[PDB]
Parts: structure tokens; sequence; C-alpha cells
């Protein structure tokens, strides 16, 4: 069930380890896991070369729990496209944690880099620290992004979280920077802290909730008034919210920004 | 008398005056179309070694169009 | 003295091809038609260092070596590197850029051009929402409304206005008088001084202004009574100017790629240009900087499928700007070696990236003394494209024009240097 | 009514209300014959709700007119009749329909809103 | 030399239909006999055909690379690196090295880029240099050219013929391409033309007059290929009448190639998109029977279909106004490029979902065109790649044509029922033979392009461009085993290119550069000098480059292969 | 004084880079800060006086110059170059492109000298290899 990865000294040239996921670890002895391939720059190497490996094997990915007992700030793509099981990282991760994930759960106990949960389809990612740009985003050029799952950031995130979101749910308990929900089509974003600017820029649908303060907003939204005790995608919200519909720079736009009245009188 | 005078040290070589001038336009179809002349032509001024350079001041009719086209006051109509 | 005509200028993306070069001896001593910048490249400035031979830094002091030694030391650096960065490209010709793509492939390198510090954000935006452009000739002969948005052509593309605005076109015989000129810039630039309309908006607020403009355009009311420092009433007056155009061209530049929002500033601008076409013909052109930044993005795209920030580490080409871009690898300390060609990141990268260049092997294929050569370990001087070497370059709107060889040089061209660098990188890997 | 919002010594109250649009409390027809119109501007000046707009210009030999268009914005017009009475060349046709057709064409206003 | 022994040879131009027979090759040519020291390629139980010849694809140029550059998501879905060769990416619009490799894998050895803007011609030729193996050519665009419109309005066909002569030499091009004539010029102001009698703004010449005049020019310079027509009113319900009217305009022009065996004056491309009935998208119906029957009765026309492959792909055309309309419909990212005095272009992604009613009907229309046209010598296999689908799907198009079962499985399953209700595809039981497919993938294209002396056939004198497919026609059934047909035409067992082995067991094993065919024409000195004096005058006034820098220089053609039009 | 730092092109800085970045011409064209005349008087400086520019990200000494292209109130202009790039914002927000324009900085007069091109680069401390 529990397979322990203890990281050695992390390299300046980052690692790419898409193969660190329950789906690959299933049905493998400890030694075969040491021999799983990962990338180290432009060189193909073995997982054993940068991690000690202990624990007990298992045949099915849902019964597998990967624990990375140490900081892995310079390894990318952990949990990429995992379908089941669990990953727990006792430290930081780099980019693409859980990208393309379909099921299971990842817990990062420190920070995550950009593109955490890119193209997410299902499952859960929980990041106890701060996150980078493009939480739950799409890929360059693609107009179809995240379609399902849950991402929860307990710290702060940066720019363009939920870029082209098309389903699922992102929760930032901290602050975000600019353009949360840019080009959103569907889904739910809840920012419990503040937003600097451009919440919902060019969104066509979906719902963004801001419980803190938006320093600036966008003139393409129509003010519809105030709603109390709204409930969105199975989530219960107390208090009153200023309600906006946009972004009417986009044709047929039906997106909704809710902004808490207590800190957003200047937005109305 | 009022005449055309160049201040090359302030000049950008941008070519707006060369193209804007109707005398230059009349004599050189390429200048009329915004190009520097490649044909040999006698026109009022050209951009040479990166700056405006007056070659035939006698053809200047002091209309003022070039001056309107210069943003940095590098070509002017003034005494002498 | 010799007068060489129809020369193509090797500086900015205007890529003027009507330059006259004055040649005395085997040397370019003057120009005609070239602007102040173009002239300064063609002619040698006295006291300016023109490297005659390769150089290598042996601990703390530069020593002249031969081409074979410098290339050999450079090839070994790239061969043994596990995350090499191959950056620059915009100021050489396309066939050298093609060799660079193959060399990045062989070395498992990341190849990237100045787009990553320039109109890269426009690339990201056009990949997401589109790219409605035209060539200079349609502007000159058709353009009814000409906008310069966050660009200062009088200082950065000096002949751009004379060739596209003051020029008399087929349907625009009166040149400047037939066109409404609009400039959008927080400064009253010398370009803005010539404008009929100068929107002197608040900096970092273009995205907000473009949102109001687009909502208005599609029939909606503007929420706030002032946006980006521009009162509601003139937002609407400006949208009407654009809607009533017969042919509109939006030239845009660094004012919105470097500004807050970056690629999303270009995004909202493009889509407005797109939507304006239900009322009036409208198109846009990014004011690409170097005379052949566009040429690299073309070559790299058609050879690999991606335009810049291309990572060959896995063999396969991969592409994610923000991870695989020059400044990303340097500032996050991923790159363990760097090869610069035809570019000056020492002068033109931010502090945090220079801190990393101080720690790693830097190769510089460069003819002149620059801040990058001051940070370089190996210096390899080449023949200069457009003066001493010929090849393809691409104008800012995609028009291909061949650079000319005007005078001879004993130095090797970029292409020859890269092909020798590529041969011996293969030697080491075998 | 928002009395409590005003009265609250702590500004603790938010009262919102959506009022009907002006067009929906008013009914009539208005047309301007622009060929008859000589652009004297008197209707634009007298219109108390600024519903009439004239595209003024300086004449040129190509366009020897002092204006190129005139328009009435029916989102603003309340059909008071002033313009039609002041027009020196009777180029404006205007009739209010409130009294004959008001029951059918003007919906009784529903005033909506919330409190917090 | 090589001897390829005991293969079932299919070569329609020389009337060989599956005979067991050996093909002899020496120094890049097919020969009558070779020394017994020749190397043997065993084709026992396998099909032997000429190298494929694609007459219409978008593989090299500005319009193509915009599609590549602005679709990184298309590259991420399909990125590859073969051990011996160059990396590449792009499912719908592959990079150049991938493009040549993948034509080669399916046994194609010649492919023509169908739309090149003259001012951007260096771009096309540069991408050709990086496209391995295939011989190639490019079609410059003329149907919205300012010089063409001005000359033909005055009725001066001789001057237009001199202009075209100069332009084909200067851009190193091969055919007079025509896309939405006059309409793309109208798109320069944001409009379009509707029907063949609707003139462009200012220039005041109709589509019909442009088509006729250029057909006239085409044969007056005795070009190997005919005019290559992309009709007005593309992709709109009810346009079949505009198409049929278009087909009649040059019928009274007499073909006159100086090179090759072409006997047709009109080549109509991807006409599936021009076979639409109804009046809006909801009463949209197929009118391919009327189109197919026009083709059957008439001898002056060759077509290609532009078959829907039911993929997520990318559209890219010189039909600017149409692409903006398509972007208006599907809301997806849109690129555009108007080229001064010459043409325009647009690029939009499109998802041809089988479950959607409109793509279902369009799929049927193309199948109807293949099958209701009786004579394969009048039709070519195309997907207007990538507009209707990537060229990698030619084997699937073959499989569909060869199998009643494959089609009905798709009709009765994923295809929207509009394919049955709004077309006749379900009632059509015809299956193509291996000979008819070799005709529509080799012979018709080679013949009509004027290359049948050296391409599209296995006779003595032909270039040694040959494909061997691992199919046994005596033992395998086209109809039931359709997935074996598709898989086998996808990865050729052996391919030779100019006598050299370039593919083995589906894998690319060599990367030679192919030739660039262009057309060499000569016109009376006096006509030519006067036109070039006029051309240089408009360059000085109205172009944004200088006349001296415009023509494609010789270094862009390392492998120049001129073909003769009219001389002296 | 807190001001907004904007950076970019100048015809003189273009002439200088194509003449030579080792030349004095380049320091004169790129090691400068353009200011409105009212702001220079607010700071008590004249043309030719030097200014210390400090930001969250670095610090630099540049020569004060009166802007011939007027700036909005509160904005200053340093041409693109290594002096400006001592102080502008490096982060790319996952786009690869730094924030070269519109950066909050603190400016104060100084008697320190402007660093010439090779001396400025030694601040980064290049170690050979
Ligand atoms: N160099 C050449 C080149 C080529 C190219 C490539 O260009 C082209 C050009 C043209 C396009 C195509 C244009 N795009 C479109 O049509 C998009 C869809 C279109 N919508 C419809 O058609 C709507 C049909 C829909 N009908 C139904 O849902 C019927 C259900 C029936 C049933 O259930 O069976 C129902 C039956 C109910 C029952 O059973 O009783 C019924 O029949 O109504 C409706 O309701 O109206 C729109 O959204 O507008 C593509 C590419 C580029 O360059
Ligand atoms: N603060 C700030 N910083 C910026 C910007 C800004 O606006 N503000 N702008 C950014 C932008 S857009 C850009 S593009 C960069 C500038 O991009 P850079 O590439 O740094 O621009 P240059 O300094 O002109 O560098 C071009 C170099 O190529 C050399 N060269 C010329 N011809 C040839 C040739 O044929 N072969 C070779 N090998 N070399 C040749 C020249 O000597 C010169 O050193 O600056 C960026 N940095
Ligand atoms: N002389 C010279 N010419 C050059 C170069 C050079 O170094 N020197 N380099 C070349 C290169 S690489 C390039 S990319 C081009 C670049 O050409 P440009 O795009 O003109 O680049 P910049 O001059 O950096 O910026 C142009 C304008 O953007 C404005 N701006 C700043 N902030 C904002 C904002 O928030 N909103 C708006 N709307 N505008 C803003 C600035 O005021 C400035 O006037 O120039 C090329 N030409
Ligand atoms: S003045 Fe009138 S004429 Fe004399 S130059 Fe300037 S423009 Fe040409
Ligand atoms: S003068 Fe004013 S305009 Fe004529 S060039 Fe020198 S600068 Fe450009
Ligand atoms: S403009 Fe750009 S290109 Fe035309 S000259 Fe001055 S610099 Fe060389
Ligand atoms: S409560 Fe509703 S009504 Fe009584 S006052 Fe406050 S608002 Fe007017
Ligand atoms: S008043 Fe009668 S005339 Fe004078 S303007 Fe209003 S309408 Fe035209
Ligand atoms: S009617 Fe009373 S209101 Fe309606 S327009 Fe004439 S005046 Fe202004
Ligand atoms: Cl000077
Ligand atoms: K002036
Ligand atoms: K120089
Ligand atoms: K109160
Ligand atoms: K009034
Ligand atoms: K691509
Ligand atoms: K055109
Ligand atoms: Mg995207
Ligand atoms: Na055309
Ligand atoms: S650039
Ligand atoms: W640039
Ligand atoms: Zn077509
Ligand atoms: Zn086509």
């Amino acid at each position: 069930s529990e397979i322990i990865l203890t990281p050695k000294e992390q390299p300046e040239v980052p690692l790419e380890a898409p193969n660190i996921k329950p789906d690959v670890f299933a049905g493998k002895s400890i030694e075969e896991i040491k021999n799983i391939q990962i990338m180290h720059g432009n060189e193909v190497v073995k997982l054993g070369d940068f991690f000690e490996v202990s624990g007990e094997p298992a045949d099915a990915p849902e019964d597998i729990k990967i624990i990375i007992d140490g900081d892995v700030y310079n390894t990318k793509r952990i949990g990429q496209e995992m379908t089941a099981g669990e990953i727990i990282v006792r430290g930081n991760v780099n980019m693409y944690v859980g990208a393309g994930m379909k099921g299971g759960k990842i817990t990062v106990e420190g920070n995550a880099g950009s593109w955490a949960g890119q193209d997410m389809r299902g499952g859960e990612i929980e990041i106890l620290g701060d996150a980078g740009d493009y939480v739950g985003s799409s890929y360059r050029g693609d107009w179809r992004g995240m379609s399902g799952g849950t991402i929860t950031v307990h710290g702060n995130a940066d720019n363009e979280i939920g870029e082209y979101m098309n389903g699922g749910k992102i929760i930032i308990k901290g602050d975000v920077n600019i353009m949360p929900g840019i080009h959103m089509n569907n889904g739910l974003i809840i920012i419990e802290g503040n937003v600097v600017a451009r919440a919902g820029g060019e969104m066509a649908g979906g719902t963004i909730v801001v419980k803190g303060m938006m320093q600036e907003f966008l003139a393409g939204f129509k003010y519809l008034g105030v709603e109390k005790d709204i409930e969105v995608d199975g989530e219960e919200l107390p208090g009153a919210f200023y309600k906006f519909e946009g972004d009417h720079a986009i044709k047929g736009a039906k997106g909704i920004v809710y902004a808490a009245v207590g800190c957003n009188g200047h937005i109305a | 008398a009022i005449g055309l005078k160049a201040y090359p040290e302030l000049c950008h070589g941008c070519g707006n005056c060369v193209i804007a001038c109707p005398v230059n336009a009349l004599r050189s179809p390429e200048v009329a179309g915004g190009k520097g002349p490649t044909d040999d032509v006698e026109i009022i001024m050209i951009v040479e070694d990166g700056v405006v350079n007056i070659k035939n001041p006698d053809l200047c009719g002091k209309c003022g169009t070039c001056v309107e086209s210069c943003p940095v006051d590098a070509i002017r109509l003034e005494e002498l | 003295m010799e007068y060489v005509k129809n020369v193509v200028c090797p500086f900015c993306g205007t890529l003027c091809d009507d330059i006259i070069c004055k040649v005395e001896g085997n040397e370019i001593v003057g120009t005609i038609n070239a602007c102040r910048i173009g002239h300064s490249k063609f002619v040698h400035a006295e006291g300016a260092m023109r490297y005659k031979k390769p150089l290598i830094r042996k601990n703390g002091e530069f020593v002249e070596v031969s081409y074979d030694e410098a290339i050999d030391k450079a090839a070994k650096i790239l061969a043994e590197s596990k995350r090499p960065l191959m950056y620059g490209w915009s100021c050489t010709e396309c066939e050298a850029q093609a060799v660079g793509v193959e060399l990045a492939e062989e070395a498992g390198a990341v190849i990237d051009n100045t787009a990553s510090v320039c109109h890269g954000p426009s690339v990201l935006a056009l990949q997401d929402v589109g790219y409605p452009i035209c060539t200079f000739g349609e502007v000159k002969n058709r353009a009814d409304v000409v906008v310069y948005w966050g660009c200062n052509p009088m200082h950065a593309h000096p002949r751009h206005m004379s060739r596209n605005v003051f020029a008399r076109g087929f349907f625009r015989e009166r040149g400047r008088s037939d066109r409404t000129l609009i400039v959008v810039d927080p400064r009253k630039t010398d370009s803005a001084k010539l404008a009929d309309i100068h929107l002197q908006l608040d900096f970092d607020r273009d995205y907000e202004l473009l949102d109001a403009m687009r909502a208005c355009l599609l029939g909606h009311e503007i929420l706030y009574d002032e946006v980006a420092g521009v009162p509601r009433e003139q937002i609407e007056e400006a949208v009407e100017v654009l809607k009533n155009a017969q042919f509109g061209i939006l030239f845009f530049g660094m004012g919105i790629t470097h500004s807050r929002g970056k690629h999303r500033n270009i995004d909202t601008a493009i889509m407005m240009v797109q939507d304006l076409n239900d009322y009036a013909k409208w198109t846009l052109i990014p004011m690409r900087g170097h005379y052949n930044v566009t040429g690299f993005n073309q070559v790299c795209t058609w050879e690999s499928g991606y335009p810049y920030c291309v990572d060959f580490s896995g063999g396969e080409p991969r592409y994610n700007p923000g991870e695989t871009g020059a400044n990303d690898l340097l500032q996050n300390r991923e790159a363990d070696a760097m090869m610069v060609i035809a570019s000056d990141p020492g002068a033109h990268f931010p502090q945090r990236a220079l801190e990393r260049m101080a720690e790693i092997p830097v190769i510089a294929i460069e003819p002149h003394r620059t801040p990058t050569t001051e940070m370089a370990d190996i210096i390899i001087p080449p023949a200069i494209v457009g003066m001493e070497a010929e090849g393809t370059a691409y104008r800012m709107e995609g028009v291909p024009i061949r650079m000319k060889k005007v005078v001879d040089s004993d130095l090797l061209s970029d292409r020859e240097i890269l092909e020798r660098l590529l041969e011996k990188v293969r030697e080491y890997k075998a | 009514c928002k009395a409590c919002e005003t009265a609250c010594p702590q500004d603790a109250i938010t009262i919102t209300r959506e009022l009907p649009e002006r067009k929906d409390l008013v009914t009539g027809e208005i047309e301007i014959d622009k060929d008859t119109c000589i652009y004297c501007g008197m209707c634009e000046e007298m219109c108390p709700v600024d519903a009439i707009e004239i595209d003024h210009q300086t004449p040129s030999s190509a366009s020897p007119v002092v204006a190129t268009d005139i328009r009435v914005d029916e989102d603003k017009c309340v059909h008071c009749g002033i313009c039609k009475r002041i027009c020196p060349v009777d180029a404006i046709m205007q009739v209010c329909r409130i009294c004959p057709y008001g029951e059918y064409e003007i919906k009784t206003p529903e005033v909506t809103g919330t409190s917090y | 030399e090589y001897i390829i022994k005991n293969g079932f040879v299919y070569c329609p131009l020389n009337g060989v239909d599956g005979e067991k027979m050996d093909i002899c090759v020496k120094d890049g040519k097919i020969v009558e006999s070779v020394s017994d020291s020749a190397k043997v390629i065993d084709a026992s139980g396998k099909i032997v055909m000429p190298g494929g010849v694609d007459p219409h694809s978008h593989i090299a140029g500005a319009k193509v690379n915009v599609g590549r550059m602005y679709r990184p998501e298309d590259s991420k879905r399909d990125a590859e690196k073969f051990k011996g060769g160059r990396a590449g990416s792009g499912f719908s619009v592959p990079s150049t090295f991938m493009t040549g490799y993948r034509y080669a894998q399916m046994g194609y050895t010649t492919a023509m880029e169908a739309a090149m803007p003259p001012l951007l011609a260096r771009h096309t030729h540069e991408e050709f240099h990086d496209t391995p193996i295939i011989d190639h050519a490019a079609y410059p665009l003329f149907g919205n050219n300012w010089f063409v419109m001005e000359y033909l309005k005055e009725g001066d066909v001789d001057a237009c013929a001199a202009y075209a002569s100069w332009l084909l030499r200067a851009t190193k091009g091969y055919t007079i391409k025509i896309v939405n004539p006059a309409g793309t010029e109208a798109w320069g102001w944001g409009g379009n033309v509707h029907g063949i009698y609707d003139p462009a703004p200012y220039f005041d010449i109709t589509p019909a007059e442009i088509i006729k005049g250029l057909a006239e020019v085409n044969e007056k310079l005795q070009l190997p290929h005919s005019i290559h027509l992309h009709c007005n009113d593309l992709g709109h319900p009810g346009n079949y009448e505009t198409t049929l009217a278009s087909f009649d305009v040059p019928k009274n022009i007499k073909p006159n190639p100086a090179t090759g065996s072409r006997d047709t004056v009109l080549y109509a491309t991807h006409v599936q998109f021009h076979s639409y009935g109804g009046t809006t998208w909801r009463d949209f119906v197929s009118e391919a029977p009327k189109i197919a029957d026009y083709v059957n009765k008439n001898d002056h026309i060759v077509i290609d279909v532009g078959q829907i492959t039911l993929d997520e792909t990318t559209t890219m055309t010189a039909d600017g106004p149409m692409e903006y309309d398509l972007h208006s419909l599907n809301g997806l990212k849109w690129a555009n490029c108007d080229v001064e005095l010459e043409t325009g272009s647009g690029v939009v992604p499109f998802i041809y979902s089988a479950r959607a009613p409109v793509p279902a009907v369009q799929w049927a229309i193309g199948m109807e065109l293949f099958l209701l046209i009786d004579n394969p010598e009048k039709v070519c296999l195309t997907t207007d790649s990538p507009n209707a689908g990537p060229f990698t799907r030619y084997p699937r198009v073959i499989a569909w044509l060869m199998s009643n079962k494959y089609r009905m499985n798709l009709i009765e399953g994923e295809l929207h029922k509009w394919a049955q209700r709004k077309s006749t595809v379900a009632t059509i039981d015809r299956e193509y033979t291996f000979s008819e497919i070799a005709q529509i993938t080799r012979a018709t294209s080679a013949k009509v392009l004027g290359l049948s002396d050296t391409k599209g056939h296995l006779g003595v004198g032909a270039d040694a461009d040959i494909a061997v497919y691992d199919i046994n026609p005596e033992t395998v059934d086209p109809s039931a085993e359709y997935m074996a047909i598709e898989e086998a035409f996808s990865r050729a067992a052996c391919v030779l290119k100019d006598g050299e082995i370039v593919v083995k067991d589906g894998e690319v094993v060599a990367s030679p550069h192919g030739r660039t065919y262009w057309v060499d024409t000569q016109v009376d000195e006096s006509i030519y000098s006067e036109v070039l004096a006029n051309v240089e005058s408009k360059f000085k006034q109205y172009y944004s480059v200088n006349f001296a820098n415009y023509p494609v220089q010789d270094d862009y053609l390392p492998k120049s292969a001129p073909v003769k039009g009219v001389m002296l | 004084m807190r001001v907004i730092l904007n950076t970019g092109r100048t015809i003189w800085q273009g002439q200088a880079i194509e003449s030579g970045k080792d030349l004095k011409m380049y320091v004169d064209a790129a090691a400068i800060i353009q200011m409105n005349p009212e702001m220079m008087k607010q700071l008590g400086i004249a043309e030719g006086d030097n200014v210390k520019v400090i930001s969250e990200y670095g610090d630099v000494v540049v020569k004060a110059v009166e802007a011939k292209e007027p700036l909005p109130e509160g904005m200053v202009y340093i041409p693109m170059g290594p002096w400006a790039n001592r102080v502008i914002r490096p982060y790319t927000d996952s786009t690869a492109t730094p924030s070269f324009k519109n950066i909050p900085v603190e400016i104060i007069p100084t008697d320190e000298e402007v660093l010439d091109m090779p001396t400025l680069m030694k601040v980064y401390g290049k170690v050979g290899q």
C-alpha cells in the first residue's frame, strides 16, 4: 500500500517524472520501481538514481499510496495523468503536478509551481502552500481546458488560474494576482482572499466567487444587483455578493462574477 | 528671405518630409509611393548618411508640408 | 566610389529593401535612404571593436585562438551539457537558423529566439485567438485608419510611417491626408505628435480599455464612466472611428507585450480587430523588432512545428513558454550552459537572468564588443548578414526578402560556424 | 425605498433596486423627414432629454452642408412634443399614445430589489 | 540497378491490371532489362504500383506555416522523432520533415502545393527544401491578381499571357491557380462576390471573364496543366448551380499542352465543397448526383473530390471571405493574410464530427462523387489536405471506396442519420477495384498535370518512383477486410524514389531531396518588354518591395526541373 | 521620490548600439533617465546630474535628462539597456517575457558616478569556465 520515495540531493537541472504515479507503480516490486525511467535534462536515467525506495508493493493502483518523504522542488510532472491512488509530497514540487489527472488524489504539503492540474479531468489536488500561475489551466493554443476535478490551494496563487476552464472546481483560500478565470467557459472558481485585477477577463461562462477584495474590475460586465446565500456546484456561500454578468466583450457571454459586498463597494 | 533649412543633428532619417513633399512626389513615382529613390532623380532633399540632406533648394516652393510632417523640427522654413 | 542599389537593411522588422550603399575599396562608407539607425549599422564607427579572431577566456583573461579550437571547445560544452540553451537568432539569416534547429536537435538543447523577450506574447495570443494580418502594400494602398498601439515607430521603425502612412497608394492617392492616424501611448511620443488622435491612456491599463471598447462595439453599455483614464464618451467616439473605417490597420508593439497582462493584452486586441470586421475591414500587424526575428519563428515552426521556446531534450519537440523560454531556464537556474548567436542578452536580459549567466559556460557568436561578450567564455566572430553575407530574412508581416552581400570579409559566416559546430558535436556524442 | 440604507449610522445596510427602463413607461411615434430638415438645430436645443442628435460639420466644397444626419433616440424620447412645435419647416412627425393606448402599451412597473 | 520480381503490377496508363510481372530499374529510370548482377526486391504476394501523385495539397508556404504556428495543441497531440531522421510534429498540419516522411510511408512520391502567393514564393520554396523525398511543384495564384484583372478587362489576353509567363518564371511556379475569382479581392474591403457574374469593387470584371481569360492564357502559353479552379460560393447551401455554371465557362477552349498528354481544359478541385443543395444549413441536402452526371457527360473536365475524413483538422485557403464566415460559424481562432495586389488567405480549425449532421452529409457528398462518376480517369483522390482532412487519411479514403461494408458500418453507426436522409450514399453498392484506385491516385493526376511521360506509370522510360504494398489481391478481399486495406496502404513494404530505396517495411530509410518542377515559357519580345515595363511601373508606385528583389533567386531551387510550355 | 519606470527605444540608443556598445556614445544614450522638467525641479536636479534608481530588484546610477517626449505625471523613462535592466522586474508570470515596463522605483539624487559598460557588468561577477 505505502511506497516511500526519499529524495536524494535534487539537481539544478530539473527532473521530469511523469512515471511517478500509482498507475505505473502498480504490479511492480521495489527493484522494478527503482528501474522506472525518468528524465534528467536531456539524459534518460532511473528513478533509483535520485530516490531511495522502500515500502510494500501492490497490484492495483487504487490501493497504492506514494509518499515522497522530502522536498522535490526541482522535479516536474509528478502524478501526471494518474487515474487512481494517492500521492503525498512532504515538501515542494515543481511544474505540472497532477497535469491531465483523471482520478485519485495528490497532496503537496508545501508549494507547487505553475500548471498544477493543467488539463485536469477528475480527482483531487490539495496544495497546502502557495501555487504558481495557470492553476488548472489549458495548454497553449487549445480552447478546451480543465473539464473536471477539484484543486484546492491553501496559500496564494498567481496569474490566470482556471485559464479556459471547462468544468471542475478551483478553490484558492489565499490571494490571486490578475486574470483569474481568463477565457472561462464553465466550472467554478472560489477565491477566498483578494484579486488584483481582471477577474473573469473574456469569460464566456462559469462562475467566479471572490470573498475578499477585487482592487480593479472590468467594464464589460453588467451589474445585476446583489444575491444572498448563493449555492454554487454543491458549495454553500454565506453573506451577500454583488452580481455581475459578462464578459460582454465576448459574444453570448453568460459568465457570472460574485464579489462580496463587504469589500467591493467601489466595484459597484 | 524665407527658405528651407535642415537641422541634420536632430534628424531621424525617417523620410516623412521626403515623401510628403509634392515636388519630390511629382518627379519620382517611388517617392510618391513612400520609397526612397533608387532611380537617379533631381529632387529637393533626400535622406543621406542617415539624415535629411538638401540637394536642390531652388525647387522648394515654401509651402510648408514637410514641416508639418516632421515631429522633431529637423526641417523648417525660416530666414536664409 | 561604387553605388550598390536595392540593398536590404539589416536592422528592424521594416526590412527596407531600397537602401543605396556607398562602397569605397572593399568598405561601406555611406548610405542613401537608410534612416539614422540603418546607416549606423552599415558604416563603421571609429574606435568600435570589431573582433578579428576567436577569443577564449582562460580563467580571467581573453586570448585569441583559431576557429578550430574555439569551435572545438564550444562543441564539447554543448555535448556534455544536460540542459543547454541556444538563444538569439533574430539578427542572422534563415539558413543559419535552420542549422541551429538541427544543432539544438543533436544536442538535446532548448532553442529560443528574441521573441521570448519581445512579441512572444503575441505568439501566445495568436495561438489562442487568431492572427488577422495583411502585407505593407495593402496598408499603403487601402488603409483608411492607421493605429500605432504601444509602439513608437519614429524611434524604433523610423521609416515605417513614411512608407505606410505618408505614401500615396492606389486607393489612397493623397497619402497622409487620406488617413486618420491614431496612436495609443501613455507618453506623448514623437509618433503621437503626428497623430490625429492620441489616446494618452493610463499605463498598464490597455486590457481594461480594450474590454470597454469591445463591449461598446458589440452594443453593450460601458459600466464605468472612465476607463484607463479615458472618459466613457471618447471610448465610444473611438469605436465609431474604427467602425466607420473602409480599411483599418492596427500596428502594435512593446507597449502591450511588456505591459501588465502581456500576452492577454495582444489577445483582447486581436479579437477586437476580428469583431470589427462585421462593421469594417480590419487587420493588424505586430511591429516585429529585428530584421529577421520573424524569419527564425518561421524556420523553427516549419522544421519543428513550434515557433520558439522549443525543447528537444526528449528528442521529440515540446513547447511551453514560461518553462522552456530563455528567461525561464536562466532565472530558475535550469540551464547549465548557454550559446548566444546574433543577440545581446547581457545588455537586454533582466538582472536575475544575468546572475545565472555569470555561473555557466556562455558561448557568443558575435562580431562586436557587447555586455554579452563581457559575460562570455568563448567569442566567435562572424561575417555580418546583409553587408558581408547573404540569406533569407522575413519582414514583420511575413514577406520574404533575400539579404545581399555588399562587401567581402575574411571571417566565416554564421552558417559555416554552425555547420562546423554541428559536425563536432556529433563527433563528441559518438 | 432605501430609507434605512440612508438612516443606518454604521452603513451596515445595502438596499438594491432595479427600476424600469424609461422607454417602457412611455409610448408614442416620432419620425424626422431629413429631406425636409434644414438643420437649424432648434429641436436639438429644445429637446429637454437630449434625445435628438445632429451630425454637425463645417461645410466643404465636396460636402456643402452644415450637417450630414439627424437622429432621435427613442430610448430617451418621452414624447413631450416640443421639437415638433418648434420645427420651422414641420419636418418632425410626433404623436404621443399614452392617453389612447397607455393601458395596453405601458406595463405597470414592478420594482425589484434585495436587502443586506 | 534493382529488379522487383513477381509483384502484382497495377499500372492503368499502360493497361496492366494485376498481372504478375517484374519491373527493371537502372540509374533512377525504369528500363527494359538489367544485368543479372542487379539487386532483387521480392514482391511475391504483394501489389506493385507507380509512386503516388498528389495533385492538390497544402504542405509548403505562408498559409501552411501560420496553421502550424498558431496550433501548438495540434503538435502536442502528434510529435515524433525517428531514430535516423529529423524531429517533427503536427497531426493536422505536420512540419516539413514529417510531411515528406509521411507521404513516403504511404507510397507517394510527388505532391503539389496548391496555393502560393507570388510575393511569398521564397517561403514556399524554402519549406520545399526541408521536405524530404517527394518531387513537388507550386501553383501561383492568379484569380484575384491586379495585373490579370486589369489586362483581361481590356480584353488584352496577349498581355496577360506575357504577365503570367513572367510570373511563373519569377515565382518558379507550375500552374495557373484560381481561388474564388474576384471574391478575395472584394474581401480586401471585407466583402465577397456571389455567383460568377458579380464583379469585384473598382476592377469591374466578373468571375466568368477571369476564368475564361485565364483558360485562354493557359493554353496560349501551352502549359502542361490546365487552369486549376477553386469555385466561387464555396461551402454554402445551394452553390451547386454556381459550380455547374462555372464548369461551362471554359468548355469552348481547346487544350494545347506542349509537354505531356493532357486532353482537358478545366481542373476543378475539392468539388465536394461545391456540390451543396438547399438554401440554408437546415434544409441542406446533397446535390452530388447532378455534379457527377455533369462530369460523366462532359469530356473537358477533371475533378478531385476533397473527401471529408471526419477528423479534427485545420482549414487554410486563399478564400479569405469564406474563412471569416467559417470562423463566424464555429467561433474558433481565425488567421488572415491579404497579400498586396495578389491574393488573400485565411485559416480556421474545424471539427468534422461524424455525429454532427452537416459533416455527415459532406462525408456522403464526397463518397457520392467518387462512386457515381463512372470513369476514374476524370477524378483524383484528395482531401484538400488538410482542409477536409490530413493527407495521412488517403488509405482510409481508399478503404471506404473499396468496401461496401466499411461505409455501411459507418453509416449505420456513428454517422448522423442525415447522411442517409439527405443523400444517396446508403443505396450505392459500388466498390473500387485496385486498378481504379491506382487510376485516381496516380494516373489521372500524372496525366492531367502533364507529367505522364515520366510519372504515374510503370512503363519503360518512367522515373523509378514505385510503391510496393503488402497486399495479396488473389487471397485478400477488399470488401470484408477493409482494415487490412487501410493499414497496408498506410505503411508501404518498399518504396523507391529515383531508383533509390527510401522506405522499407513502413520505415523511412533515406532522405533525398526531390525536384521542383516549374514551367518555362517564352513570348514575343515586344509584348514581353512592354508588359515588364508596365509591371516595373506598378512596383515603383504600389508594391511595398522593389522590383529587383521580387523574383525567386536560383539558390532557392537546388534541384531545378524546368518543364516546357510555348517557346519562340 | 516614488515614480513609475518605463523603458524602451530611442533613436539615439539605436544609433549607439549599431555604432558600438563599447563606445562612450552608448553610455550617453542608454545610461540616462528622462524626466519632465517639473519633476527635475521637484527633485532639485538639473540636466547632467546623476540619479540613483533603486527597485525591489536592483539599483543603478544614471544621468538625468529632460524629456523631449513628455511623460505622464509620475513617470520616468530609461532606454532599454543594461542600466535599465539592473532595476526592472525580471519575473515573466510564466510567459518567458520579463516585465521591462512600468515598474515602481525610488529615485534620489546622487554624486556617485555612472558606471560605464564593462564596469557595470562586473556587478554580476562572471566566473570563468
Ligand atoms: N528594459 C528593456 N529591456 C529590453 C527591452 C525593452 O523594451 N526594455 N526590449 C527587449 C527586446 S524587444 C529585445 S528584442 C531585446 C534586444 O534584442 P538584442 O538581440 O539584444 O538586440 P541587439 O542589442 O541589437 O543585438 C543584436 C546583436 O546581433 C549582432 N549582429 C548583427 N548582425 C549579426 C550577424 O550577421 N551575425 C551575428 N552572429 N550577430 C550579428 C549585433 O552586433 C548585436 O550585438 O531587448 C529586450 N530588452
Ligand atoms: N532605436 C532602436 N530601434 C529599435 C530597437 C532599439 O534597440 N533601438 N530595437 C528593435 C526591437 S528588438 C523591437 S522589439 C522594436 C520595438 O519597438 P516598440 O514596440 O516601439 O518598442 P518600445 O520603444 O520599447 O515601446 C514603444 C512604446 O510603448 C509605450 N508604452 C509603455 N508602457 C505602455 C502601456 O502600458 N500601454 C501602452 N499603450 N504603451 C506603453 C512606451 O511609451 C513606448 O513609447 O524596436 C526595434 N527598433
Ligand atoms: S517646402 Fe513645400 S516644397 Fe519646399 S520642400 Fe518642404 S515641401 Fe517640398
Ligand atoms: S526631417 Fe523631420 S522628417 Fe524629414 S527626416 Fe529628418 S526627421 Fe524624418
Ligand atoms: S527603417 Fe528599420 S529598416 Fe528601414 S532602415 Fe531605418 S532601420 Fe533599416
Ligand atoms: S426596509 Fe425595505 S423598505 Fe423599510 S426601508 Fe429599508 S428599504 Fe425602504
Ligand atoms: S428643427 Fe425641424 S429642422 Fe431645425 S432641425 Fe430639428 S428638424 Fe431639422
Ligand atoms: S419629443 Fe419631446 S422628447 Fe421625444 S424628442 Fe421631440 S422633444 Fe426630445
Ligand atoms: Cl548627426
Ligand atoms: K514640425
Ligand atoms: K556599424
Ligand atoms: K447611512
Ligand atoms: K437639449
Ligand atoms: K503546430
Ligand atoms: K489582396
Ligand atoms: Mg489555451
Ligand atoms: Na487568387
Ligand atoms: S525582437
Ligand atoms: W524585440
Ligand atoms: Zn481551395
Ligand atoms: Zn486547396
